[PDB]
């Protein structure tokens, strides 16, 4: 069903609510731009090159764990192809982390610093999150109580 | 180019291979070289070539420690290296003898002192 | 096998997920069933940046 | 223009430098090696991991021969 598989993608993509000539119009969309590519290297080490840019900004495990389902999922492989390509597209506690405090047998290791100072960032991003709220949420409002009469209201548009 | 197609190429280079084929030793390599990207020690030109004529005089070698010295100067006087500790450090490591204690020695300084 | 390829399919949304990637579940299944029948993924990832381009013109 | 090759010239001077202080040092690598080595080391690796990697790789070349 081929045929049918662009039709219930088309859908999928289509945002809920003409409904009924948008998909017929969309389909278009969605073929003048599959011919192009075809009238115009392993598979795996594609996600590597993509786990190395993870590692450099931090967040060593999300990056392992990566890793760790590309090797179960061996025991497809022009689906995982598909997913490096718009990897860029998507839209933008655990208390057992580091805390030397708890463990059965934890090494010995000094004052650290830089566990403290990434944890204090942690933190500052939370006060800076709920600050631009409240610049975002004064502005959406004030930019409509206050301007010429009409202007925000749909009401008043008819 | 960019770091990570970069380290592959290092891994056809000292394997004889295509990328295609080797991906074991390449997720091996970005195990280490990632999370390890930062420079550690503070970096100085002085320490590193006071190590490498040290070196040469060891294996008798003294007229290649004195060779050294004006090599290094060419490499200051040409410019298009911005980072003359780290390819000097690297090429220390790798150096064999053709034919013990070091924390009496001078040792590059931690970077741990300042707030990094 | 119905159990196995629901497996398969389940662990493949997490390496779509951390991979920052906008697929759903729903078009998810969709991309893997026509991936299956054996279209080229190169010419894939232009008709999803595009479908996504002509949905965004309309809000 | 002029510009453009004089910096292919001062760029063939410094890799034939590098290339004497790898010789009387006696590391293995060669001109071809060596021009991936520094690329890396321009753009800030630390040289204690990156020589890890090569005193493992050509550790390994060895148990496949």
């Amino acid at each position: 069903s081929i045929t049918q598989l662009f039709d219930d993608l088309c859908e999928a993509l289509l945002p809920a609510a003409n409904r009924k000539r948008a998909k017929r119009s969309l389909k278009k969309v969605a073929y003048n731009a599959l011919f192009t590519n075809l009238f115009q290297l392993p598979a795996r080490n594609k996600i590597l090159m993509l786990s190395f840019d993870l590692r450099v900004g931090g967040l060593g495990p999300k990056a392992d764990r990566l890793e760790e389902l590309v090797e179960e999922l061996e025991a497809v492989g022009s689906v995982l192809d598909l997913l490096v390509q718009l990897a860029g597209s998507g839209p933008p506690r655990d208390y057992f982390l580091n805390n030397k405090h708890v463990g059965r047998n934890v090494p010995y290791s000094g004052y650290d610093c830089d566990d403290l100072s990434v944890f204090e960032m942690d933190v500052q991003s939370l006060i800076s999150r709920e600050e631009c709220l409240c610049h975002s949420m004064i502005q959406e409002t004030l930019q409509v109580m206050e301007a010429a009469p009409g202007t925000g209201l749909p009401t008043v548009g008819l | 180019k960019s770091p990570n197609v970069l380290l592959q190429n290092l891994c056809c280079r000292i394997l004889g291979r295509s990328e295609a084929d080797v991906a074991q030793q390449f997720q091996y390599a970005v195990r280490v070289i990632g999370s390890n990207f930062a420079p550690t020690v503070e970096r100085d030109e002085f320490l590193v070539a006071e190590k490498i004529k040290k070196e040469l005089i060891r294996q008798r070698r003294e007229a290649d420690a004195a060779l050294f010295s004006e090599l290094h100067r060419k490499l200051h006087s040409q410019g298009v290296l911005k980072n003359k500790w780290s390819i000097l450090y690297l090429l220390l490591s790798l150096s064999e003898d053709p034919r013990s204690y070091a924390t009496l020695f001078a040792q590059a300084l931690p970077r741990d002192a300042h707030s990094t | 096998n119905l159990n196995a390829v629901r497996e398969t399919m389940d662990v493949l949304l997490e390496i779509s997920r951390i991979l920052n990637t906008g697929l759903d579940m729903e078009t998810l299944s969709i991309c893997v069933r026509l991936c299956e029948q054996g279209i080229n993924p190169e010419a894939l990832s232009s008709v999803i940046k595009e479908l996504r381009k002509a949905t965004e013109a309309l809000k």
